[PDB]
């Protein structure tokens, strides 16, 4: 999934 | 013989983007859970480790190219990366004369034993302060340490990766980029290049005990509920 | 008239988990991530709420017959009244001179206005400020207020809920020994009995605008990142 | 899931 990795990429 | 003002941009933009993720003050580390000296270090040092992963995708956003790269490339690079950029940036707060990390007081002053409290062992442990010794003895130049960094975050030999062309030619770039720094701007550094790509060979060793060692704890869920959904995201296999 | 040594037993073994569950002296709360008076509180917070569910996670479990429940109707019970318990059991904290939870120091003293930094509105912080204040105002028997808890935890009407007739039988013989309780133990507690069920039923508007407000935080990965692994499973919807 | 809470009640 990688909510938080996408999120913080922006 | 001289680097071109592209070069000259890289460096910039690199120790920037460093300067930008990396506090020298050490102000945030009051804001994680307490340092406690069964596990007892282990909310501290997830909290250190989760902020440090942050700093890392900071780091990496600002790595020329690497934000052209897909999502899922990114990600494939951070996933398998961060533990290597965080061992070679903690060694800016390395000090050979304790065998420690120091990050302001003696609160946050991280020794083997400090980390043997959040379930390391030895295997990890003594070839990790190796490391950090023969790091710190390289005496490298701040303009080094950051590109080794970002050579390090753009090895395309990491599993996941599908656009390995781009990223092969990304971190070839950044290796000419260090190979012209050291022959131009660092006396003595005849075999300097060759020392640094000794130790990104032995950051390989260091992630494969660390995964071993991670993979061990985050099994147990008295253990696994102590880190931070980031960390998880992270280190754990759900790619 | 008098209670039975059963439900003597019941009360005996219900204040002992509030014992073991509940410390008075507050020192674990120097252990969480510290207080910061956008969205400062949400750390401490989230570490105090975390905390909390393991202690309401330990009492359930010495509540008489909840382990002799099947595993998927004690996380059923569990996952839909710990905010109605941490609610309840938050009341012992809670003082009507200053309408303020306090906690030892004013370092674990929390207003609405903290609560307000964890993202919370006066949707949801006036009626929970009003539910305690009339709470409190009950002056509840030790006995009275691990009863209230107990019965709220095996409220059989909760989504989820497979063994409906035997948690709503263990409630049952709760419910009975509280009445009992109050009408033995209580002089001018003749109203408490009903009172105590009204709050109850206060709870319900409570859970549902905390749940609204959870949902609303939970949803955005800056905030959800500062969560803890047993907060996201518990208040969580992925039953 | 509920590996946490399964743990937690042993
Ligand atoms: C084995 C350890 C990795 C643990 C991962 C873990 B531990 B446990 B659990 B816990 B959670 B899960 B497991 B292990 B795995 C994850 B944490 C080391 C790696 C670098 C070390 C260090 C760095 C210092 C600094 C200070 C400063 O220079 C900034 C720099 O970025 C930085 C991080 C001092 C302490 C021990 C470390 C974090
Ligand atoms: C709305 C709040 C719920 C937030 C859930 C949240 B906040 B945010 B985020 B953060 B994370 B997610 B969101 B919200 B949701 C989850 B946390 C309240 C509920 C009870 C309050 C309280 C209790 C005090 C005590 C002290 C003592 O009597 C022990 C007792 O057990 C206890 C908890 C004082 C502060 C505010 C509370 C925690």
């Amino acid at each position: 999934r990688h909510k938080i990795l996408h999120r913080l990429l922006q | 013989h001289m680097l071109s003002d592209e070069q000259m941009q890289i460096i910039n933009s690199l120790v920037e983007a460093h300067h930008k993720t990396y506090d020298d003050s050490y102000s945030d580390f009051v804001r994680f859970r307490p340092p406690v000296r069964r596990l007892s270090m282990l909310p501290h040092l997830a909290d250190l480790v989760s902020y440090s992963i942050q700093k890392v995708i900071g780091f990496a956003k600002m790595i020329p190219g690497f934000r052209d790269l897909t999502a899922e490339d990114q990600i494939a690079l951070l996933k398998s990366s961060a533990i290597e950029i965080i061992m070679l940036r903690s060694n800016q707060s390395f000090s050979l004369e304790d065998m420690s990390w120091s990050c302001g007081g003696p609160d946050f002053k991280y020794c083997i034993n400090d980390v043997t409290k959040a379930g390391h062992t030895l295997e990890l442990l003594e070839p990790l302060v190796k490391f950090q010794v023969g790091l710190k003895k390289l005496k490298l130049h701040e303009e080094e340490h950051v590109l080794l960094m970002a050579i390090c975050l753009l090895s395309p030999d990491r599993p996941g990766v599908q656009d390995h062309v781009r990223i092969e030619a990304l971190q070839d770039r950044l290796c000419d980029v260090l190979q012209a720094y050291i022959r131009i701007q660092h006396p003595g550094g005849r075999l300097l290049y060759a020392k640094m790509i000794q130790k990104l060979a032995d950051l390989r060793s260091l992630n494969e005990e660390h995964s071993k060692q991670y993979r061990s704890l985050s099994f147990q869920p008295e253990h696994s509920m102590q880190l931070t959904p980031l960390v998880l995201e992270v280190f754990g296999s759900e790619v």
